[PDB]
C-alpha cells in the first residue's frame, strides 16, 4: 500500500515538470555566448576603475 | 491413551510441515513483487530530480 501511494505520487509529479520544461525550451538556443559576454564586461570595469 | 496422544501428534505436525511449506511460497512471491515494484520507484525518483 505504501508502494503503491508513493508511485501515484511521483507520477504526478513527473507530468507536472515536463510541463515546465516545455515552456523553458522555446527560449535557450543562444546559449553559445555566456562565458565570453561575462568576461567582456569584466574587463569593461577593470578598465574604468 | 499413548495411542491417542500419538495421533493427535501426527494431526498437528502435518498440518505444522503444510503450512510451512506453502508459507515459503507466499513470502517469496511477495519479496519478488515488492522489489519490482520497488525499482520502478527508483527510476521515477531520479527522472524527476534530473528535470528539476
Amino acid at each position: 500500500q505504501l508502494l503503491i501511494k508513493q508511485i501515484r505520487d511521483m507520477r504526478s509529479e513527473h507530468v507536472a515538470l515536463q510541463n515546465q520544461q516545455k515552456l523553458a525550451e522555446k527560449v535557450d538556443r543562444k546559449i553559445s555566448d555566456k562565458d565570453e559576454n561575462i568576461q567582456k564586461t569584466r574587463c569593461m570595469w577593470n578598465t574604468i576603475m | 491413551m499413548v495411542e491417542m496422544i500419538e495421533s493427535q501428534t501426527l494431526l498437528l505436525t502435518y498440518l505444522t510441515i503444510k503450512m510451512q511449506k506453502n508459507l515459503f511460497r507466499l513470502e517469496e512471491k511477495a519479496e519478488r513483487n515488492l522489489l519490482l515494484v520497488n525499482d520502478q520507484k527508483d527510476q521515477l525518483q531520479e527522472t524527476i530530480h534530473m528535470m528539476k
